[PDB]
C-alpha cells in the first residue's frame, strides 16, 4: 500500500569536543589540532647549517680565545650558544655586548682577513698567562697586544683604507690596568687615549687605571669596541697607549643568520622550524613550545590545544 | 544549527551509517535497507577540507629576531622588548581563539545547511506523491519496491508513473 523513506547523516561513538562563537564546548564527529604542542627534543641538523658553540659563545669565537681557534672563519644560519659555555682569556667587557653579539650573529660569518698594519716604535704580541695558548701565555688570535719597546711607546697614527666593495668589521680594544705601576710599565705615559675613526664617526676611550675583581689571575681589564668602515671611506687609528689593536677585519654580509641559546643535543632529521626545546613540525600554523623560534615556524599562542572541526555536530542514540 | 535538520527535526544521527555522511533508510514490502548519498556527503567534505588547508596554510618564516629571555635586569628597554613580544603574543592567541570558533560555527551550519538541502531536494523528487512526516521521514502512498526506492536515492524516480497510484491513496 505505501512505503517510507527516512533522511539522516551519520555519527560516531567516538566524538571530540570542540568550541564555537555560542558554545564553549559541543561534540562534533572529527577534529583536528592546530596547536603543536610537543617536540622530540632535538634540533635537526637539516635544512639549516647549524653552528654549535659548545663551550664558546659568539663573541668569545669572533675575539678568538684559544679554546674556541676551531671556530676561526665559521659560518652558519644558526648559531646555538649552550649554557655550560666559559671564557678562558683575558678578562674583558664590551659596552653593548648585545648588540655586537647580534650583528655578528646576523652577518652569519667569522670570515677574517688580516691586514697589513704597521705599528711603529712598539712591541707586538703582547700575552698573558690569563690566556694560556698551548703551555705558555697568549691572548686572543684576533687581537694584537701593543706594548713599549725599549723604554718609549711613540703616538701610533696608522690608516687603514677600504678600497673593497663591502663593509669591513674591525673589533678592537682598550685596556685598563689595574694599578698606576702596570700603566707605565707597559705604556709608559701615565695616561692612554685610543681615537679610531673614519670620515663619517669618530670613538675616543680613555682607559682607567683602578682594581677589579680578580678573574683568570687578573684585576685588569679589556673593553671591546667595533667600528664599521664601508667601501670608499678609511679607518684611522691614533692612540698613545693602551691600544688593543685589531689584526684586520671580519667581513660582512646580510642573510638569514642568527643566534640562539639551547641546550638540545642536534641530530639527524629534517625540520624547517627550530626552537630551543628542539625541532618541532610546521604543519600546524599555531604552537605553545616556544616563542622563541627560527625557520618555517607555527606562530606562537598561549593555548596548548585549540580543535578546528573537521566534521559535523555528533548526535548519539 | 540555522537549518534545524541536525539536532533537530532529525532526531539523531545513526551510528551504523559508515560509508558516508548523509543518506536514506527505507522500510518497504520487501524489508529495510540503508544507503549514504554520495553528492552530500562529498559536498560537506569539500567545504571542510577547503576551509582546513586554508587555516594550514604555511605563511610564518622567520629569521634573526630580537631577544626574549634576559639573565640580568636592565630596565626600559628590556620592559620594552618584553612589552612587545607580549603584546604580540597575545594579539596571535586573540586571532587563533576566535578563528576556530568562527570556524566551527560555520562547520556546524554548513552540515546542517546539506542535511536540509538533500532532505528538500528528495521532497521535491516525490512531488504529490508523498507526505513530509515531520521527522525527516517521506511516507511514500504508493508500491514502490527496490528499483523503485534506487531510483529516488539516483535521481531517476519519475513522479508521473505513480501520481494516479498515490494522489488515490492520500485523498481517500
Ligand atoms: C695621522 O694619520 C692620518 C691618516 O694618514 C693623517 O691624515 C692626513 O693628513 C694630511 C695632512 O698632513 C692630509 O693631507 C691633505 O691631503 C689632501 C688629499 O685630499 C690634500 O688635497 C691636501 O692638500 C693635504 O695634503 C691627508 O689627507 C690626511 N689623510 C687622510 C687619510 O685623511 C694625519 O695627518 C696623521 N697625523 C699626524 C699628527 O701624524
Ligand atoms: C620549552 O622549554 C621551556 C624552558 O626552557 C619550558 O618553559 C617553562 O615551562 C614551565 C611551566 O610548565 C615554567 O615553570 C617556566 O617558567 C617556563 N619557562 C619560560 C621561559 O616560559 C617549556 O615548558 C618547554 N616546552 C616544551 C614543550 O618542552
Ligand atoms: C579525523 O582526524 C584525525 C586527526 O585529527 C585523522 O587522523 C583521522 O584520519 C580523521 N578521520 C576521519 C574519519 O576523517
Ligand atoms: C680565513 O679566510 C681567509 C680568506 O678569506 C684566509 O686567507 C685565512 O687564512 C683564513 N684563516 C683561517 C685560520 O682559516
Amino acid at each position: 500500500p505505501g512505503a517510507t523513506l527516512c533522511l539522516g547523516h551519520h555519527a560516531v561513538p567516538n566524538g571530540t569536543l570542540v568550541k564555537t562563537i555560542t558554545d564553549d564546548q559541543i561534540e562534533v564527529t572529527n577534529a583536528t589540532e592546530l596547536v603543536q604542542s610537543s617536540s622530540t627534543g632535538k634540533i635537526c641538523n637539516n635544512p639549516h647549517r647549524i653552528l654549535d658553540g659548545i663551550d664558546c659563545t659568539l663573541i668569545d669565537a669572533l675575539l678568538g680565545d684559544p679554546h674556541c681557534d676551531v671556530f676561526q672563519n665559521e659560518t652558519w644560519d644558526l648559531f646555538v650558544e649552550r649554557s655550560k659555555a666559559f671564557s678562558n682569556c683575558y678578562p674583558y667587557d664590551v659596552p653593548d655586548y648585545a648588540s655586537l653579539r647580534s650583528l655578528v650573529a646576523s652577518s652569519g660569518t667569522l670570515e677574517f682577513i688580516t691586514e697589513g698594519f704597521t705599528w711603529t716604535g712598539v712591541t707586538q704580541n703582547g700575552g698573558s698567562n690569563a690566556c694560556k695558548r698551548g703551555p705558555g701565555s697568549g691572548f686572543f688570535s684576533r687581537l694584537n697586544w701593543l706594548t713599549k719597546s725599549g723604554s718609549t711607546y711613540p703616538v701610533l697614527n696608522v690608516t687603514m683604507p677600504n678600497n673593497d666593495n663591502f663593509d669591513k668589521l674591525y673589533i678592537w680594544g682598550v685596556h685598563h690596568p689595574s694599578t698606576n705601576q702596570e700603566q707605565t710599565s707597559l705604556y709608559v705615559q701615565a695616561s692612554g687615549r685610543v681615537t679610531v675613526s673614519t670620515r663619517r664617526s669618530q670613538q675616543t676611550i680613555i682607559p682607567n687605571i683602578g682594581s677589579r675583581p680578580w678573574v683568570r689571575l687578573s684585576s685588569s681589564r679589556i673593553s671591546i669596541y667595533w667600528t664599521i668602515v664601508k667601501p670608499g671611506d678609511v679607518l684611522v687609528i691614533n692612540s698613545n697607549g693602551n691600544l688593543i689593536a685589531p689584526r684586520g677585519y671580519f667581513k660582512m654580509r646580510t642573510g638569514k643568520s642568527s643566534i640562539m641559546r639551547s641546550d638540545a643535543p642536534i641530530d639527524t632529521c629534517i625540520s624547517e622550524c627550530i626552537t630551543p626545546n628542539g625541532s618541532i613540525p610546521n604543519d600546524k600554523p599555531f604552537q605553545n613550545v616556544n616563542k622563541i623560534t627560527y625557520g618555517a615556524c607555527p606562530k606562537y599562542v598561549k593555548q596548548n590545544t585549540l580543535k578546528l572541526a573537521t566534521g559535523m555536530r555528533n548526535v548519539p542514540e | 544549527g540555522l537549518f534545524g535538520a541536525i539536532a533537530g527535526f532529525i532526531e539523531n544521527g545513526w551510528e551504523g551509517m559508515i560509508d558516508g555522511w548523509y543518506g536514506f533508510r527505507h522500510q518497504n514490502s520487501e524489508g529495510t535497507g540503508q544507503a549514504a548519498d554520495l553528492k552530500s556527503t562529498q559536498a560537506a567534505i569539500d567545504q571542510i577540507n577547503g576551509k582546513l588547508n586554508r587555516v594550514i596554510e604555511k605563511t610564518n618564516e622567520k629569521f634573526h629576531q630580537i631577544e626574549k629571555e634576559f639573565s640580568e635586569v636592565e630596565g626600559r628597554i628590556q620592559d620594552l622588548e618584553k612589552y612587545v613580544e607580549d603584546t604580540k603574543i597575545d594579539l596571535w592567541s586573540y586571532n587563533a581563539e576566535l578563528l576556530v570558533a568562527l570556524e566551527n560555527q560555520h562547520t556546524i551550519d554548513l552540515t546542517d545547511s546539506e542535511m536540509n538541502k538533500l532532505f528538500e531536494k528528495t521532497g521535491r523528487q516525490l512531488r504529490e506523491n508523498a507526505e513530509d512526516m515531520g521527522n525527516g521521514c517521506f511516507k511514500i502512498y504508493h508500491k514502490c519496491d527496490n528499483a523503485c526506492i534506487e531510483s529516488i536515492r539516483n535521481g531517476t524516480y519519475d513522479h508521473d508513473v505513480y501520481r494516479d497510484e498515490a494522489l488515490n491513496n492520500r485523498f481517500q
